[PDB]
RNA sequence: GAUGUCGGCUCAUCACAUCCUGGGGCUGAAGUAGGUCCCAAGGGUAUGGCUGUUCGCCAUUUAAAGUGGUACGCGAGCUGGGUUUAGAACGUCGUGAGACAGUUCGGUCCCUAUCUGCCGUGGGCGCUGGAGAACUGAGGGGGGCUGCUCCUAGUACGAGAGGACCGGAGUGGACGCAUCACUGGUGUUCGGGUUGUCAUGCCAAUGGCACUGCCCGGUAGCUAAAUGCGGAAGAGAUAAGUGCUGAAAGCAUCUAAGCACGAAACUUGCCCCGAGAUGAGUUCUCCCUGACCCUUUAAGGGUCCUGAAGGAACGUUGAAGACGACGACGUUGAUAGGCCGGGUGUGUAAGCGCAGCGAUGCGUUGAGCUAACCGGUACUAAUGAACCGUGAGGCUUAACCU
RNA sequence: UUCCUUGUCGGGUAAGUUCCGACCUGCACGAAUGGCGUAAUGAUGGCCAGGCUGUCUCCACCCGAGACUCAGUGAAAUUG
RNA sequence: CAGGUGGUCAGGUAGAGAAUACCAAGGCGCUUGAGAGAACUCGGGUGAAGGAACUAGGCAAAAUGGUGCCGUAACUUCGG
RNA sequence: GAGGACCGAACCGACUAAUGUUGAAAAAUUAGCGGAUGACUUGUGGCUGGGGGUGAAAGGCCAAUCAAACCGGGAGAUAG
């Protein structure tokens, strides 16, 4: 259930560390976010060596929540904690080569098909 | 919160049509000792649908 | 809103609901019939009777339950040992209500509580 | 009521093992890979069981490659499947919400062995 | 066409195949019985009067009672009309069942919903609550100002305000339906429906497309 | 009580 | 012989000089996307950073983040940051006390609702004999937003790049309604752990108090963050607009006679209220078919005999309820409590035995305890009655009783 | 203490009329009406951050006291 | 009348203590009650996701909290 | 064992917030706070008397009133 003013960690070896959601992406007055949507987050931390810097804005997408995503058969897949991956401002695709972590299964929508690619649990 | 006026005597009696009593009327002859009592309550004495509790 | 409880508040917190219907449960015992508030009444049928339940099976492990409640042993004596066997194959209808009229003293509604046999 | 009980008890399957909480159990998951319905494992401790007759379910925790990740299931649920006990074991306790903050060697369980 | 008086039991479930967890509302309906037919000419439009369930024969009074006597059959626990579909002609005293909801697809189930009782402008229209602290004082959940100055200088009709919540007749769109079961008389229509269980319902088929 | 006070307006 | 004064919170209502969505004209309109103007107020019409600020700038969204009225809306609704007292200081002015739409720090925001108004809920009476239900819908309110993606189609268009009009399908954001079945919260009335102390004569086992002592859970119920549905389609008459025929005016012209299309606005459809709709309506059903005086002699005043349908009162009550009301039950009986069985929660009681120097463990044992759940049960509490309400129901006219 | 003014530049933040540093074009700083600096101290002014949280997004439920009903006693401001 | 009023007497357990909790001696349940379990208000508990996005302002709540030991920077008037 | 030393009850003080605003109270209560071996606090009894007193200075305080207390008198002051 991300929303404004969140941090989450990094999901990938964008060689951020720390981020936060400054905006929700998708739509007027909206507020949560999650599973899937996409969400510019502002760059709070980062190693030296990394593609990014501190201070960087683009959008990214959710990969993980503590809410968890929801199933049809009513079963729910919580994580202990939010992550997401730093797609690219100009058109999607994700900057990391190494996306850590378990992504979930509602990822499965073209764009996204990159990510799951990696990381081979679910 | 207080009123600009003083209201007429009439206005003041309007309102106290609803604060009249009425009587329940629902006394009822004892089986037994045929005392009048309230329905579904004991009689003064003791009794109630015409056996014998309390004594007292 | 309600919907489905059960219990009353009686304008008092739980703390002395725990002890005002445990020393009240008690009287009922004693004297086998005690006058108070109708609504009161209708709460204590819930408390005494139960325990009378617990009195139909003697065992050493009951016998200290039940003094978890009421919390006086010559009380729990008269249970088991006497009013145990008295009730026997009956199941409920422990107690009845009769209302005797309001009280004096607020127009309070009254209401007796008496065990079913009454034999002292 | 008993109209409902009825409607429930007939969905309900007959082939669930007895499992005390806090024991290790995979849960096989049957589900849709764009295609081909290949079946998945999910080994993991359970934490909460929650009997509920046909509404029945139990989460199950499994640390991996980092964070932890708890899944809830339906025990009548079409989508799970097998339902093995992997690893007997025993604490006091049903709920195992505490165990959500302790990691790696306080996570540990004793064996029942019973 | 026409709809059938229901009656609420429970929320449940109905698994598919496919393992999508579908919710569900058990309802039952015995089989409903014209008791009267309305028409143009001795009443001035065609219409059906119906019942179902089984009042007590003592606490049936005499006037309802000689109004089932008209119909030859036992009271019900109560009554309900329903509009005609114009085609239909419905001989009187006709054991309309639950069959007809086989090809209804969509319904709607109508329901009196629930008594919250008396609540605030909050509960009832959602209003958000003002500032919990920073020096307020006696204002909270409180509606606050409710109009201008001296221009109106009266409250609006149909203000949103603090009154009576639930209690009251209303009709959610559309419902889906998924099993008929005329043996059993059940109604499992998709999703929650308006109703504290064990209050009577009346199902209708849905307008909308 | 009656206080103080000043009405500057 | 007092109209509280900027902004913010909350709550809004109206206007159209229309921000977005809709319908068109023109274009220096290829398409995509714009410019400008007309019609149209149904709905919608940002979160933040700075500043007391409206405003403004910036960051990023959005189909868009409209302009204004409403005492520059709203302090008997809130806030007191500003301004705007009494303290003090800086700059400046004056010999001085002081002053400064110059600045900084600090500085009590009263009122139990009489009327109007509004949100709800009742009592009384009338609707012309009384009563029980189903109603007809005059009228009124509510709902009316929209992206993205796909098909058409990489087609019309265009040199390339790009990329549709009409129509269809799917899925979200915001909003409203309903619901507890799931996922969660609460659960001081359920179980367990544990600290200090007191008490039950003590071992053991329990209880009291310390925010429920501190907690860990958790039934019903309630509830969203949870899941179902809703905006419409259609039709009617139109606004701008597009016309057909056609004279005045041999031609021409949408119009003067006539005729055809045309919008989220209007009238319906959609949901709710509703015959106090005094213009008080319909339909179905039920109950009442006794004997004499008085008076100003009639819609007159009473007595005796009668008291029906039904209602009310009382009691048990309710996922109904501030109080009334409403639904259900009341001995030919499941309304409430209890009880029996089950479920659920807590997770291995008490006692005994065994192992250990001991704290503790094991066996008995998924045991004990289970509130508000479910299925059964008349054990108890809902007494027989009495009360209210009557005894055939005006005048006039017409249509019928074949 | 600076009217112009949110001076300009740099730092902090996705964005900083406040804050820190510097420039000096000091409307109208200035040396006992004391200038500048200062460890410690402060229910002092301003800003940033960690932790923490219903302050908020958005309220939800529960425990008590009033509100409500019955009984007893019984005011008030105001009022052509 | 929930305010104000000096000195003296100083039990048990835990504790550094006259703090605080439970108790002894001893004194009290505070001069209106009985119900119902709506809003709203006051006094409290908890809350999933986020953690100052609230606001003039971290206001209020929340949180930190003991003893023993390890260890502790800029700066300084060498005590901090 | 030094200190207008430190933490912290009594005691003293009254910074924040809520409640209260015809209140229980003509300034309190509740949850926090400052000082607490001293420029401390307090009991008891004196001293300074109205253009005067006193003041670590607010023109505060001098019996709930102070940019000149209260009582009585001039006084039925004057009031365009
Ligand atoms: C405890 C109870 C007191 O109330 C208050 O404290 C509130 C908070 C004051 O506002 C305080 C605080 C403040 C800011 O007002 C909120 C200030 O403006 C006034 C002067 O004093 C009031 C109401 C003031 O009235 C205000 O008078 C203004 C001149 C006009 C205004 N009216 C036009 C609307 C009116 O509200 C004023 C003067 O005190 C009223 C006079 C009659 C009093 O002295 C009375 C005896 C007060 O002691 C009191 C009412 O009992």
């Amino acid at each position: 259930m991300i929303q404004e003013q969140t941090m989450l960690n990094v999901a990938d070896n964008s060689g951020a560390r720390r981020v936060m959601c400054i905006k929700v992406l998708g739509g007027s007055h909206r507020r949560y976010a999650g599973v899937g949507d996409i969400i510019k987050i502002t760059i709070k931390e980062a190693i030296p060596r990394g593609k990014v810097k501190k201070g960087d804005v683009l959008k990214a997408v959710v990969v993980r929540t503590k809410k968890g995503v929801r199933r049809p058969d009513g079963s729910v897949i919580r994580f202990d904690g939010n992550a997401c991956v730093l797609l690219n401002n100009n058109s999607e695709q994700p900057i990391g080569t190494r996306i850590f972590g378990p992504v979930t299964r509602e990822l499965r929508s073209e764009k996204f098909m990159k990510i799951i690619s990696l990381a081979p649990e679910v | 919160a207080v009123q600009q006026n003083k209201p007429t005597r009439s206005k003041r009696g309007m309102r106290r049509s609803h604060d009249a009593l009425t009587a329940v009327t629902s006394l009822s002859v004892d089986k037994t000792s045929g005392e009048k009592h309230l329905r579904h309550h004991i009689t003064a004495d003791g009794y109630y649908r015409g056996r014998k509790v309390i004594a007292k | 809103m309600r919907h489905r409880k059960s219990g009353r508040q009686l304008n008092r917190n739980s703390s002395h609901r725990q002890a005002m219907f445990r020393n009240m449960a008690g009287s009922l015992v004693r004297h086998e019939i005690i006058k108070t508030t109708l609504p009161k009444a209708k709460e204590l049928r819930r408390v005494v009777e139960p325990l009378i339940t617990l009195a139909k099976t003697d065992s050493v492990a009951n016998r200290r339950l039940a003094f978890a409640r009421t919390r006086d042993n010559e009380i729990v004596a008269k249970l088991f040992n006497e009013l145990g066997p008295r009730f026997a194959s009956r199941a409920g209808g422990y107690t009845r209500i009769l209302k005797c009229g309001f009280r004096a003293g607020d127009n309070a509604p009254m209401a007796y509580i008496e065990l079913v046999d009454r034999s002292e | 009521s008993n109209i409902i009980k009825q409607l429930e008890q007939e969905q309900m399957k007959q082939d669930v093992p007895s499992f005390r909480p806090g024991d290790t159990v995979e849960v096989k998951v049957w589900v849709v890979e764009g295609s081909k319905k290949r079946l998945q494992a999910f080994e993991g401790v359970v934490i909460a069981i929650r009997n509920r007759g046909l509404h029945s379910a139990f989460t199950v925790r499994k640390i991996s490659n980092g964070e932890g990740v708890e899944r809830v299931f339906q025990t009548h649920s079409p989508v799970v499947d097998s339902i093995s006990v992997k690893r007997r074991g025993a604490v006091r306790k049903a709920k195992l919400y505490y165990l959500r903050e302790r990691t790696g060697k306080a996570a540990r369980i004793k064996e029942r062995l019973n | 066409m026409i709809g059938l008086v229901g009656k609420k039991v429970g929320m449940t479930r109905i698994f598919t195949e496919d393992g999508v967890s579908i919710p569900v509302t058990v309802i039952e309906v015995e089989a409903n019985r014209v008791t009267q037919v309305k028409d143009l000419a001795n009443d001035g439009y065609r219409a059906i009067q119906v019942t179902t369930g089984a009042k007590k024969a003592n606490r049936v009074t005499k006037p309802e009672a000689g109004h089932f006597a008209k119909a030859g059959v036992e009271a019900g626990r109560g009554l309900w009309e329903f509009r005609l579909a114009e085609g239909e002609e419905f001989t009187v005293g006709q054991s309309i069942s639950v069959e007809l909801f086989a090809d209804v697809k969509k319904v709607d189930v109508t329901g009196t919903s629930k008594g919250k009782g008396f609540a605030g402008t909050v509960k009832r229209w959602n209003f958000r609550t003002q500032d919990a602290t920073h020096g307020n004082s006696l204002s909270h959940r409180v509606p606050g100002s409710i109009g201008q100055n001296q221009t109106p200088g009266k409250v609006f009709k149909g203000k949103k305000m603090a009154g009576q919540m639930g209690n009251e007749r209303v009709t959610v769109q559309s419902l889906d339906v998924v099993r008929v079961d005329a043996e059993r008389n059940l109604l499992l229509v998709k999703g929650a429906v308006p109703g504290a269980t064990g209050s009577d319902l009346i199902v209708k088929p849905a307008v909308k497309a | 009580a009656v206080f103080q006070m000043r009405n500057v307006d």
